[PDB]
């Protein structure tokens, strides 16, 4: 009859307060009122920390076990290395086929903006900015553009589409990518336009539409959580089909499904399924 | 377990169910598809943990709908859905005794 | 669960409500003369899990005479290896002054109570001709020196398993086995009404007054196509019928 | 009235004089006395049954364990209610049940013999019992005023004819006893009748 | 992270690329860790 | 408690460092844990989620639903008119 | 005959669409939306009920008044919004990632990956399970040796009226056996020759 | 009549065959000769044709005239045997009724409204009429193929038939220690998917239990489908609905062809001290809310 | 927490019956072509 | 193993071992509606053996 | 496993091909599934048991199962003062002996079940190889519309080989009961007591000797002939498809050849890959005329 | 309720009622 | 399962099939021929 | 009728195995017994010892 | 087991529902939209696990079928050895 798991079967001086049973002593109403909040305090903060816990992230868990394991008792210093192992490696490319050179990020002071870019790409055409004409003409925008560029190139059955480079567009475009709508997507350091290659599935196409939450620049829309909640409540039924992007106030581009997981809020750009 | 569920077949009564009266007799109710409902107490019986509560947060499409339009124009004898009536008699009876 | 010196040997675990902290042993002597499983008090400390639903360890936590000699704990979780039932107590812990459990060297004397054997499967030991049946105690329903033969012939048996033949084979009380997918395939099954757990799988009949009309014109002109409601109804010109419960995959017909 | 409770001779629809009657509703038709039958007695079987079950599951009114007490309320409202197998099969389980076998209730002589007289008035599904009486019509059928409409002997041949039958179609054949092989008559006792 | 290891899936096939052209391929113990899980992460894809 | 809360704020080894032990070396306290919550609560256990379940077959076939008497089902249509049917039920 | 021609169908996994579709077949627009009940005008909800949709809802140029309004046009803008639908499945091949109410059949695979730890994972040590037929066997035997084989473990004539397992069919027949055989073959064309 | 045609099997009087006949008969039956004759069958089959054509010929009708019983006495027995069954005898009766009559039910079409007749008719001469065109249909068409009897031939799956899972695989083995018999061990001995699988499984231990006349386990399809069962409760509870959930009513997403590798590596890495740790059927529940989940059926726990 | 209910769906059309599957489609419901072996 | 095998089948069936049966219902059981819990299944032998 | 069904789909297509007969499906798994009950009853026992690796000498100890389950590690205190990558290292590698050890049991065990599953399968191979009907062909041999011609190829060297003696009547029951018979005599003889008597008679008697066995206790309470069920001679599974459905039918027909030419195209590629490492084959087709010329 | 049983279904004695 | 079996089953043709559980084998004419003995379900033709 | 009893009769009819050039009757890129090669083989022939 | 000699003049008709109706020519309700538009209240299946004091479902189906039996001969002698 043994038994695993307890190296003492039992503690002798371990008894219990209702076992002794001793006579009660109250060193007086204040000193009782004084036990009663802090043992109140302290059953809170433990059911707070439990709720915490439970309600921990499987990132943080999986973060705080790895950094547990690699636990050192003594708090090691870093060590010197070579020159540099550190740095981003830039993305492969072909010189010789290419819709862009995959410019290296050494030359960011070569590097321009979008309404102003540098001589770069010389052998290829530069996408001109779209510009409003007259005042009654819709101001038109860069995710505007980029999608009515995307529609078409997907309605005309082609593979490499050349779009407007800025950060909400490769964020969008970034997004499409995780979510499979899109085959690839590259961003040549080029100031002014980046290269997004299109799928198609049983001779028509994976994407069915696209269209930008606000056709000018002036209007801009913001979408709270209840509103992106109610594009994944379908009649009772959960549903992540339909994808739509929004970018936060920590200039961080999202989809719908994700502002919905964190609880925020932020301006919407397009939708597309 | 199944709460007993609001708007059914025997919880709602007779206008909510039809419109109009029918009997309201324990036995021999072919309208409500029965033989016999010889009734004891509701809870008694049965086990607690098997009352479960009870859940009506839904619309009854018979009784009460959202956009109660007609279904077709013409003829203009149709109308919704909700309202599913039989035909007035004409000059029913009259009583003698006073009363 | 296995039998050496007249006693049952079982070994189990232990578990906090939450599953989180758990004691095994290794061999535990099944006595039904106990009215209640023991447990030592240091178990106390070592299976106290302050969960969310119980904000302290244990539900229940009072004080006992077996004077106030022992304290009843729990409700713990308890998982024996012969059992596919876990079975839930709440035992006594006794403090060494009260007694001394260890008998040998590892050896604590656990003994499993009548609470904890009457809840699985071996309180059907305890029935005439099971091994705790000679260790039940002394009372005037039962006799533990007569055999199970002669309990059983006092009780009314007297044959052995349907050796009369009024009785029927135990083996012939269920000659087939309802596997949809093994013979005809799946079910069409139907509806009328809102949801198809709402409603009815029965179409109504061919004496509906709305058919009568269809299916009129289908037995006039049954080589061409009639419009009407009359397709609705159970009555189909086809040789298959739409009934409830018809297999529409099988191969044949 | 088993719906109702109500004499019949005094009342013939169900629910009259009763303040809280939940068989007359505000427009409703008053529901005519219940006779009774099967139908009642196996309702009354199964209420009992849910009581029961909710005498030990209340855990407000409820005991852990059941009462001598409950049992043979039990008992009695079988015999009172004419549930022959149901009883019996309730006398067994009670046999079997755990608190039996720790004695705290006890099968007391008073429902053994209810039980007795359950057994002995209700009809057997095989043989007759005390409940079954001689008829009169029945010599049409049978031939004999007096005699009871049952051979134990001719019984107990078409048992053995059965059982012999039953072994064929087990086996495929059958194995012919040695004909020193008598079959054996000397305690069957003739229907004896009052 | 450190664009070392490179992906392109598709349907059905999934080409994982080495681009470490400043070291002529080489590969450190953190690339060569992360190499490591790449591979059995495609080749432990259900549509690889 | 979500972001529209008002927020909560923020050459040796700190304080908090003395605690924190590798599991490695053996626990202070033997507190006897399951080794399936041990496994459960660092992310390391086999998950079997709900998804994993698929359709839940019908083991014994529950009944047969005869066809229940209705008002739209009867011998002789005399019982069916505009003045006493308005449906089924 | 044309609509027999024409017909189309949908998959009824869903019993609804999952996204707004909207079509136009001849300027007549319409969009069909997911919704709880079928919430449509008469006929083209009738439509969808043949169609077998439970939860969907169809909506034909707005307001009824709004023009183009024939009865040719609500039944054909329906169908082509019907025939222009996606299916869910379809919908996550065409993204290439797996559906969530799909993975339930990887749960064997996993369970056989969990549970083929310790003996189960284990291999004949010198044996691949691959054997290679270096010598060629017969066991033919001569008719009058195939006559008497099988005297003492089987029965008498063994090989007595086969076909194919004697080189003589009727090899060790008796008189019965030949005759039936031959009255048969022969009395068949009794009157021919 | 009954006692006298389909029991006392004892004066059953069947042709005997001839010398010869049984020499043939116990060389196919010993041994099979390929290429051999199949219209050949077994006594036990010639006995059930014989029991099949004795209940067939009855006809009601005049006691006194050439027909045995009349409806009357057949109605007043099958009522009183009715009355007296039980429980048990009601049971097998139910499974006899599902056998038998129930797929007739679901297959039988208006066309055989006069042979559905002429089962239990009163001997009319407008059923003599219509014997006579179902013989003309015949005629037209194929006897065989136009009868109820022979509607339901060809069924699915034809490897693993019911005929062969009545017996349960290794029954006592597995019945001595119940513990050491997970369902992987005898689903293993199949080939079908993990549903059908369970399914036999289930089917196999409630027949072995019946068998065995004892209780049978009325939680082991719970314990066999407990991430099922765990499924359909969680379903009922966040879409206010009860019963059991079906396709239409199941959330869509779409996950990376790649997603499993988080649990993957867990399966593949896990080590267990024993085999009954590592399948133990209570795995699938770590948190109180799966126990709760699992165990709110049984009011007991 | 998702307090549409999915009991309450649809309308009732009277006496129009429709078909629901109960987990997929009768046309994937058997699988010979792959399980026996059948294809190219 | 035959002796409690026996006894399992008399307490479940007791009508099967008489030569003349009676009627056989269903009663009420004294571990709750869930009794199969703990009188289901064979008899069990040792696992040492 | 893969070995067993391998073996076993080779089994299969060999009984269909040879002597045209079908083998249940039911049973084809049945035997994987017993040979999984065995290597599951195998683990079984071996959790039970305990497996110790050493790393370092005697400073790293580590106490685990064959499967290979950690149990226990027991370290010198001096391997405390080494950094934390190094203490890994160790405990790894002490696993690794372990494992190994536990590896080498193991796979002893399992070449114990491989020759408890042939002895098994042997019935069915001896009764579909030894009826007086059943003959292979040399692989080099043409085959061709009526019947297959013969190659040289050293004929002189080539050696036609038959398992089944001409004399009547041979069987396995036969040598079975000679053997019975033998070891009757034996125990009647004279010497025959004095052996019994023997503490090697009644090791003997202790093992074989199943008719002594009480009521009541595992095993067989006989020993009996092996079983004879030869495949020209025996209906398996083919007669009752076709009498039930033709489809059922050619569907495991379609089955068994499918499985039939696998393992013959397995057998090919084998044979390949020892020409191609012994020399006698190219890397690449060369020879066209062997292929293309058909 | 028994007359039922004994009666031809088509005839119809008395369609009036009234003696 | 973008393209499932459906009805493989050969046990009767396809235009017994079509006789004994559709609408469709009735009015041989009216189906056209890529459609002649497929349907197996009864149809409701509907004039609008 | 006619297209049922042939797709029978060609599965029936099909061969399996391993042919002269070691490969299956039906392999994708080569063939056997093209334009009745192997049946004049056995025309010019035969089988007589 | 009680019996008494009785005659049953008329049997009944066949319980299988497939009958040919009585035909009218002439619909009293020339509307076919009541029938598409009619709507009625839900019949839930299970509340409240389904108990009464006497078993609905159950006797429902035993005595449908008795007669069901009664009127198929107790399905012995339709089928036959397959
Ligand atoms: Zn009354």
């Amino acid at each position: 009859a043994k038994v695993y798991g307890a190296v003492p079967p039992l503690g002798a001086a371990q008894g219990h307060r209702l076992l002794h049973g001793k006579r009660e002593r109250e060193g007086s109403l204040f000193a009782v009122a004084n036990d009663v909040k802090r043992d109140e305090r302290l059953l809170r903060q433990q059911l707070n920390a439990l709720l915490e816990e439970e309600r921990m992230p499987m990132q943080a868990r999986l973060q705080r076990n790895e950094a547990v394991s690699s636990h050192e008792a003594v708090p090691q210093t870093p060590l010197v290395d070579l020159p540099g192992v550190e740095r981003r490696r830039d993305l492969p490319a072909d010189p010789i086929t290419r819709l862009f050179f995959q410019h290296k990020g050494d030359h960011a002071l070569y590097y321009g903006t979008y309404d102003k870019p540098s001589v770069q790409d010389d052998d290829r055409v530069q996408i001109e900015k779209r510009v409003p004409r007259r005042r009654e003409e819709n101001l038109y925008t860069p995710i505007y553009d980029f999608c009515h560029r995307i529609r078409e190139a997907t309605e005309q059955r082609k593979r490499f589409v050349v779009v407007p480079s800025t950060i909400e567009t490769r964020g969008c475009a970034r997004v499409m990518h995780d979510h499979g709508l899109v085959a690839g997507f590259r961003d040549f350091h080029n100031d002014r336009a980046f290269a997004v290659e299109l799928k198609y599935f049983q001779g028509d196409s994976t994407i069915n539409v696209i269209e930008p939450c606000s056709y000018d620049g002036r209007t801009e829309f913001e979408w709270s959580p209840k509103m992106m909640r109610r594009l994944l409540n379908t009649h009772g039924i959960h549903n992540r089909l339909v994808v739509y992007i929004c970018r936060t106030a920590d200039n961080r581009i999202i989809d719908h499904i994700h502002a919905v997981k964190e609880n925020i809020g932020g301006r919407g750009l397009m939708m597309v399924h | 377990w199944a709460p007993q569920m609001e708007w059914g077949i025997e919880n709602t009564p007779s206008q909510e169910q039809y419109q109009e009266h029918v009997p309201d007799t324990t036995d021999a109710d072919f309208r409500k598809q029965r033989r016999i409902q010889s009734r004891p107490v509701k809870w008694f019986y049965e086990s607690h943990y098997t009352r479960t509560g009870s859940f009506a947060g839904f619309q009854p499409l018979r009784f009460m709908q959202r956009r109660t339009e007609r279904e077709v124009r013409w003829p203009d004898v149709i109308n919704a859905a909700v309202q599913i009536q039989k035909r007035k008699p004409a000059a029913y009876i009259f009583k003698a005794i006073p009363e | 669960f296995r039998m050496s010196g007249g006693d049952m040997f079982v070994e189990y675990k232990v578990l906090s409500r939450d599953h989180r902290r758990s004691i095994r042993v290794e061999d535990a002597i099944v006595d039904p003369t106990f009215k209640r499983t023991v447990l030592p008090l240091g178990w106390l400390e070592l299976l106290r899990s302050p969960s969310l639903r119980l904000p302290t360890g244990y539900f229940v936590e009072e004080t006992v005479h077996v004077e106030a000699n022992a304290i009843i704990a729990g409700p713990v979780v308890l998982y024996i290896t012969g059992q596919s039932v876990p079975v839930v107590l709440n035992p006594y812990f006794v403090p060494e002054g009260t007694w001394d459990m260890r008998t040998r060297d590892g050896e604590l004397d656990l003994r499993l109570g009548m609470d904890a054997i009457e809840q699985c499967t071996l309180f059907s030991e305890l029935r005439p001709g099971g091994l705790l049946y000679g260790k039940l105690p002394e009372n005037p329903n039962v006799r533990r020196n007569e055999s199970l033969r002669a309990t059983l012939g006092r009780y009314g048996m007297k044959c052995d398993l349907a050796e009369s033949p009024l009785v029927p084979r135990p083996w012939t009380r269920m000659r087939y086995m309802f596997i949809d997918e093994l013979q005809r395939g799946p079910k069409l099954t139907e509806f009328v009404g809102h949801n198809p757990r709402n409603g009815t799988p029965w179409r109504f009949s061919q004496n509906t007054k709305y058919f009568r009309i269809g299916i009129w014109r289908d037995t006039i002109r049954r080589n061409d196509m009639n419009e009407g409601l009359h397709a609705h109804s159970s009555w189909q010109k086809s040789p298959q019928q739409s009934v409830p419960e018809v297999r529409f995959l099988a191969p044949y017909p | 009235c088993p719906r109702c409770s109500l004499p019949y001779s005094t009342t013939r629809y169900c629910g009259e004089g009763d303040v809280d009657t939940p068989f007359r509703k505000h427009r409703g038709r008053w529901a005519p006395h219940q006779k009774w039958g099967r139908e009642w007695y196996d309702v009354v079987a199964r209420r009992a049954e849910a009581l029961w079950y909710r005498a030990t599951e209340d855990p407000y009114f409820g005991t852990p364990q059941h009462t001598q007490r409950q049992a043979e309320a039990l008992l009695k409202v079988y015999v009172q209610a004419k549930q022959r197998g149901k009883a019996i099969d309730f006398m067994n389980k009670l046999r079997g049940s755990v608190e039996y076998l720790t004695g705290d209730i006890t099968i007391t002589t008073v429902m053994q013999e209810s039980y007795d007289a359950l057994l002995d008035t209700t009809p057997h599904p095989h043989l007759l019992t005390n409940g079954f009486t001689l008829e009169s019509d029945a010599a049409k059928y049978t031939g004999e005023v007096n005699k009871a409409p049952l051979s134990p002997l001719q019984f107990r041949i078409d048992m053995e004819m059965n059982k012999y039958r039953r072994q064929q179609k087990e086996e495929g054949v059958v194995r012919v006893p040695p004909a020193l092989w008598r079959l054996d008559t000397s305690a069957i006792v003739p229907y004896k009748v009052d | 992270a450190n664009r070392t290891i490179t992906g392109n899936d598709g349907r059905f096939s999934k080409t994982i690329m080495i681009n470490e052209p400043q070291c002529n391929q080489a590969l450190s113990a953190k690339t060569a860790s992360e190499l490591s899980k790449e591979i059995d992460k495609a080749t432990n894809a259900v549509y690889s | 408690g979500g972001p529209g809360s008002p927020v909560r704020g923020p050459r040796g080894y700190t304080a908090e460092w003395r605690d924190l032990r590798n599991p490695m070396r053996p626990p202070e306290f033997p507190t006897p844990w399951e080794r399936k919550y041990r496994q459960y609560a660092r992310g390391q256990h086999p998950s079997y989620d709900m998804v994993y379940a698929g359709p839940m077959p019908e083991i014994f076939p529950m009944r047969r639903d005869f066809r229940k008497p209705t008002r739209w089902d009867f011998h002789d249509i005399e019982k069916q008119g505009k003045y006493r049917t308005s449906g089924p039920y | 005959r044309e609509a027999f021609s024409n017909i189309i169908a949908v998959d009824l996994e869903q019993e609804g669409p999952m996204y707004p579709v909207r079509v136009n077949a001849d300027g007549v627009r319409v969009l069909l939306y997911p919704a709880r009940r079928i919430v449509a005008n008469f006929r083209v909800a009738d439509i969808l009920c043949a169609f077998g949709f439970q939860h969907a809802g169809c909506r034909i140029n707005l307001k009824a008044t709004n023009n183009p309004k024939s009865p040719t046009h609500t039944v054909e803008g329906v169908f082509e919004a019907v025939k222009a639908l996606r299916s869910v499945s379809e919908i996550a091949a065409s993204r290439g990632k797996v559906p969530h109410s799909l993975i339930y059949n990887i749960y064997p695979y996993l369970e056989e990956i969990r549970r083929r730890k310790g003996m189960m994972a284990m291999h004949p040590p010198g044996k691949d399970g691959l054997l290679m037929p270096d010598r060629v066997v017969d066991n033919r035997l001569p008719d009058h040796l195939k006559r008497g084989y099988y005297d003492d473990v089987y029965w008498k004539d063994f090989f007595a009226g086969s076909d194919e397992h004697l080189n003589e069919p009727r090899m060790g027949l008796r008189g019965d056996e030949m005759r039936r055989r031959l009255e048969e073959a022969q009395t068949s064309p009794a009157p021919t020759t | 009549w009954y006692l006298q045609n389909i029991l006392s099997l004892e004066l059953l009087k069947l042709k005997s065959k001839t010398n010869a006949e049984k020499i043939a008969t116990y060389r196919s039956y010993m041994r099979s000769l390929a290429s051999g004759k199949d219209n050949t069958m077994s006594d036990d089959d010639v006995i059930r044709n014989i029991i099949k054509e004795r209940w067939k010929t009855l006809e009601f009708g005049d006691r006194n005239a050439g027909y045995p019983c009349t409806f009357g006495d057949y109605i007043q027995f099958l009522n009183e045997w009715f009355k007296s069954l039980d429980e048990e005898g009601m049971q097998r009766l139910r499974e006899h009724f599902d056998r038998r009559i129930r797929p007739l039910l679901a297959v039988m079409s208006p066309v055989d409204i006069l042979w559905l007749e002429a089962l239990t008719q009163n001997s009319p001469h407008n059923k003599e009429q219509l014997q006579r065109k179902i013989a003309f249909q015949t005629s037209l068409g194929t006897p065989e193929f136009f009868d109820m009897s022979k509607r339901l031939r060809y069924e699915i799956n034809e490897d693993y038939k019911v005929r062969d899972e009545l017996g349960p695989e290794l029954f006592a083995l597995w019945s001595k220690a119940p513990e050491r018999w997970p369902p992987e061990r005898l689903s293993k001995m199949y080939g079908l998917d993990f549903t059908l699988v369970r399914k036999i499984l289930v089917w196999h231990h409630f027949k072995a239990c019946y068998d065995a006349c004892v209780e049978p386990d009325w939680s082991l399809p719970k314990r066999l489908f407990a991430l099922e069962w765990i499924r359909d409760v969680r379903a009922r509870k966040h879409g206010l609905f009860y019963g059991k959930m079906r396709f239409a009513e199941q959330k869509i997403t779409f996950y990376s062809d790649r997603f499993l590798f988080r649990d993957l590596v867990n399966r593949r890495e896990a080590s267990y001290a024993n085999v009954w740790e590592m399948d133990d059927p209570y795995r699938f529940l770590q948190t109180e809310q799966d126990y709760e989940d699992y165990w709110g059926d049984n009011y007991d726990v | 927490k998702n307090l549409n209910s999915w009991y309450t769906k649809g309308t009732m059309r009277g006496g129009v019956p429709r078909i629901y599957y109960a987990w997929m489609r009768p046309g994937s419901f058997t699988r010979r072509r792959f399980e026996k072996m059948r294809n190219p | 193993y035959k002796d409690r095998l026996l006894s399992k089948q008399f307490f479940q069936n007791p009508q099967a071992f008489e030569v003349v049966p009676d009627r056989n219902e269903r009663s009420v059981q004294f571990g709750g509606k869930w009794e199969y819990q703990r009188t289901h299944g064979l008899p069990t032998v040792d696992r040492n053996e | 496993m893969e070995v067993y069904r391998r073996i076993t789909e080779r089994v299969r297509g060999a009984l269909w091909a040879h002597h045209g007969r079908l083998m249940s499906e039911r049973q084809f798994h049945r035997i994987l599934a017993f040979v999984y009950n065995n290597k599951y009853e195998y683990q079984i026992r071996f959790d039970r048991m305990e497996v110790v690796g050493r790393e370092w000498g005697g400073r790293v100890e580590v106490v685990t199962t064959p499967a290979g389950f950690l149990k226990r590690v027991r370290v010198n205190p001096c391997v405390e003062d080494l950094t934390l990558y190094q203490q890994q290292q160790l405990i790894l590698s002490a696993y690794a002996n372990a494992c190994a050890d536990g590896r080498k049991l193991m796979e002893q065990a399992e070449m114990n079940i491989y020759k408890q599953f042939l002895k098994d399968l042997k019935p069915i191979v001896m009764g579909i190889r030894d009826n007086p009907e059943f003959y292979t062909v040399s692989e080099n041999s043409i085959e061709t519309i009526g019947g297959v011609l013969q190659t040289g190829d050293s004929n002189n060297l080539c050696h036609t080989h038959r398992t089944i003696p001409a004399a009547k009547a041979r069987q396995p029951a036969d040598e079975v009961r000679a053997r019975q018979e033998w070891e009757q005599k034996w125990i009647n003889s004279p010497r025959g007591q004095s052996w019994a008597l023997t503490l090697r008679g009644k090791t003997y008697f202790a093992l074989h000797g199943p008719q002594y066995r009480p009521r009541g206790a595992p095993g067989a309470k006989k020993e009996t002939l092996p079983l004879d069920i030869p495949a020209p001679y025996t209906a398996m599974d083919e007669k009752r498809l076709l009498k039930k459905n033709w489809m059922a039918y050619l569907d495991n027909k379609h089955v068994a050849e499918v499985m039939w030419t696998r393992v013959k195209i397995a057998d090919r590629e084998k044979r390949q890959r020892l020409l191609q490492e012994t020399g006698r084959a190219w890397h690449r087709p060369i020879n066209e005329e062997a292929i293309n010329r058909w | 309720e028994y007359y039922r049983w004994f009666i031809q279904p088509g005839r119809h004695p008395n369609p009036s009622g009234l003696t | 399962d973008l393209y499932p079996e459906g009805f493989q089953w050969k046990h009767k043709l396809n235009t017994e099939y079509n006789q004994w559980r559709s609408n469709t084998w009735l009015t041989p004419d009216l189906i056209p021929k890529e459609h002649r003995g497929r349907f197996l379900c009864n149809f409701q033709l509907n004039i609008v | 009728m006619g297209e049922r009893m042939r797709a029978i009769i060609e599965d029936y009819s099909k061969g399996f195995g391993l042919g002269p050039h070691g490969h299956s009757p039906t392999h994708d890129t080569i063939h056997y017994n093209t334009l009745n090669a192997e049946g004049e083989r056995v025309r010019d022939l035969g089988y007589t010892d | 087991m009680k019996y008494a000699d009785l005659e049953l003049t008329t049997r009944g008709e066949f319980p299988h529902g497939m009958k040919e109706p009585a035909f009218v020519k002439k619909l009293d309700q020339n509307i076919p939209w009541y029938f598409s538009t009619y709507r009625s209240m839900y019949h839930w299946p299970i509340t409240g696990d389904n108990w009464s004091d006497l078993n609905e479902a159950e006797k429902h189906h035993d005595l449908h079928m008795f007669y069901t039996l009664a009127w198929w001969k107790l399905g012995e002698g339709i089928f036959g050895v397959d």
